[PDB]
């Protein structure tokens, strides 16, 4: 109704994920609980966005310990990838040899190892519910398949779900994922070792190397989600703000408001036209500063980010670019000093 | 990629960003277990690959065996001094997560709006490489015209910037809001 909530709240990108989140909640669950019930279900509403095939990262505060701590089960390069082996943008976006490692499911198994208070298949249930029974399409998965309605409808396998009368859906037409309610079937019952190891495993490999890919069983035997007990932070005003260092992009969005802290925004900054455009004008040049750094990062267990990242959350290092912020001006790239080898 | 924010009763909190990348990703899918494959793969940084005019590959974020690639994602835990949660933000949506972070940060935090005024209100973005600032449709154009006289190059964005989803403490209790721009909405008790 208004969205002020005296106990709990979900916020996600579909109303019935929101409250599919929240009835989690509203039964026991914890907060990581909510949360991976409610990804089921964005995974079908929004299926054009994330789900069981992507990875994802989670950024878990307790209110008891007073810890943060991050989950990153983001994919990976097969074992059979390398540097060179793609030739143009066509070949890393489209088919089986753009796929790399998903790391979902083993993300919300350890999320829920360490924090789950509901039954793993209760977490599947109302979205097992939901796929069979279908949805009507909401506005954001009807906009991303009208802008991809030709893909869409030349590819059958992607169509058979897809479309009506052989169209791409529309806002409001019903959305039914019959094979994708068996799977989460199936890992509510036996698992996450279902996906990695298991019953679904060869099919997987199979479907991603029909495609042209390279996944193959070893890859998904292999993976593993990582616990991180010392997430990035940053310290504001009285606040501390965590996120994900690399490879996320914690370090960049670190820099950014470190660096337009020493600024002292407050209401006055927006209140008139003269310094709402100065503030905005700030906001960009910070943009561009922070960007310049980003092409030194990388996954930090093949990349040394140490020193980068270091950088990228001093306050005095954002004090030096804060000052060459010129309030009458932007600049072109190379005032930046945008670097690509350490 | 999809943004998802979570408060529980006793004060523990999720931040949750989660992807297949492109929009259907691979554009695989099963036909047997109706998984869609992420193109994960194409965040990686590619020698031969031309990125963008003028745009080189970045060496720390070539593909390796087992390796991850680098990601716009950012989901975010703010926690105030006494060990209270006072926001939980993050962001979907392609190349401009990171700023639409930072901004739905700005406004709440120093500009005062409240958390549904704070992911509703206009977004801009710039990432230094390409050389161009892209606003939102509606941004008060006194900020175009701020920009253009401090020799921006500005362009509209021709759907949307970024997608955010955000809870907030407040007196009433936790202040809960999804983007207008893909169509959530919150839930709570
Ligand atoms: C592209 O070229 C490289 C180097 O010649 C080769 O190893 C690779 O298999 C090619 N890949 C594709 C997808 O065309
Ligand atoms: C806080 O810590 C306890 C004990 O270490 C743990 O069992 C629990 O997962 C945490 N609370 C939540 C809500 O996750
Ligand atoms: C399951 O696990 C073991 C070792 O991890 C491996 O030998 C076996 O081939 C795997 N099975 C499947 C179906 O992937
Ligand atoms: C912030 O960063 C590091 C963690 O490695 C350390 O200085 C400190 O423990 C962190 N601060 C908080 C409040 O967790
Ligand atoms: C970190 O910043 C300092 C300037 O404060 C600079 O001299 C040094 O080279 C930087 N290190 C890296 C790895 O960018
Ligand atoms: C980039 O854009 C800015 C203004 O939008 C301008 O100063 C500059 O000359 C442009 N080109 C380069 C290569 O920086
Ligand atoms: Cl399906
Ligand atoms: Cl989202
Ligand atoms: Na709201």
């Amino acid at each position: 109704d208004n969205h002020v909530y005296t106990r709990a709240a979900v916020a996600a990108d579909a109303k019935q994920c929101s409250k599919i989140g929240r009835d989690a909640l509203r039964d026991g669950g914890s907060a990581v609980d909510a949360a991976i019930a409610a990804l089921l279900c964005v995974g079908l509403m929004n299926a054009h966005s994330m789900g069981i095939g992507g990875g994802l990262f989670l950024t878990i505060y307790n209110s008891t310990t007073r810890k943060a701590e991050v989950i990153n089960a983001r994919e990976v390069a097969p074992r059979l990838a390398f540097a060179t082996m793609f030739n143009s943008s066509e070949q890393s976006q489209k088919g089986g040899l753009s796929v790399a490692v998903p790391g979902e499911i083993r993300g919300y198994e350890l999320a829920h190892q360490r924090h789950g208070r509901l039954p793993w298949a209760r977490l599947f249930q109302p979205s097992i519910q939901l796929a069979r029974q279908g949805f009507p399409v909401g506005k954001g998965l009807a906009a991303a398949l009208e802008n991809k309605r030709t893909v869409i409808e030349q590819q059958p396998v992607l169509c058979e779900v897809f479309c009506r009368d052989r169209k791409v859906l529309r806002e409001g037409e019903r959305l039914t994922l019959p094979q994708l309610a068996d799977t989460y079937e199936t890992l509510a019952i036996e698992g996450a070792q279902a996906f990695y190891n298991g019953s679904l495993t060869a099919q997987i490999v199979k479907d991603i190397q029909a495609a042209g890919g390279i996944v193959t069983a070893e890859d998904l035997n292999n993976y593993r989600a990582e616990l991180i007990e010392h997430p990035l932070n940053i310290s504001l005003g009285d606040a501390v703000l965590y996120m994900p260092s690399a490879p996320l992009s914690g370090p960049v969005l670190a820099l950014i408001l470190n660096i337009l802290k020493g600024y002292n925004f407050s209401r006055e900054s927006v209140e008139s036209p003269e310094q709402k455009g100065l503030t905005y004008h700030r906001i960009v040049e910070a943009f561009r500063f922070a960007y310049a750094k980003r092409t030194l990062l990388g996954d930090p267990k093949f990349v040394d980010v140490t020193e980068v990242v270091r950088n990228m959350t001093s306050e005095f290092f954002a004090a030096q670019l804060r000052a060459q912020i010129s309030d009458d001006t932007t600049h072109p790239i190379s005032y930046y000093k945008p670097e690509f080898y350490t | 990629t999809a943004h998802l924010s979570v408060v529980a009763e006793d004060g523990s909190a999720v931040s949750a960003t989660s992807t297949i990348n492109l929009y259907f990703g691979s554009k695989v899918r099963s036909p047997v277990s109706g998984i869609l494959f992420n193109n994960e793969m194409d965040d990686f940084s590619s020698p031969s690959i031309t990125n963008e005019f003028g745009v080189p590959p970045s060496p720390a974020n070539f593909i390796q065996p087992g390796k991850q690639p680098l990601s716009s994602m950012c989901p975010t835990i703010m926690v105030g001094q006494d060990g209270q949660v006072r926001m939980v933000v993050g962001a979907a949506g392609g190349t401009q997560i990171t700023t639409a972070t930072a901004l739905a940060i700005i406004y709440n935090l120093w500009f005062g709006y409240d958390v549904k005024r704070a992911v509703e209100e206009p977004r801009l973005h710039n990432q230094l490489l390409p050389n161009v600032t892209t606003v939102e449709r509606n941004i008060d154009q006194a900020v175009t015209a701020a920009l253009e006289t401090r020799h921006h190059h500005t362009q509209i964005a021709s759907t949307f910037i970024a997608v955010v989803q955000a809870i907030v403490r407040t007196a009433g209790g936790w202040a809960a809001a999804s983007d207008s721009r893909k169509g959530g909405e919150p839930a709570g008790y």
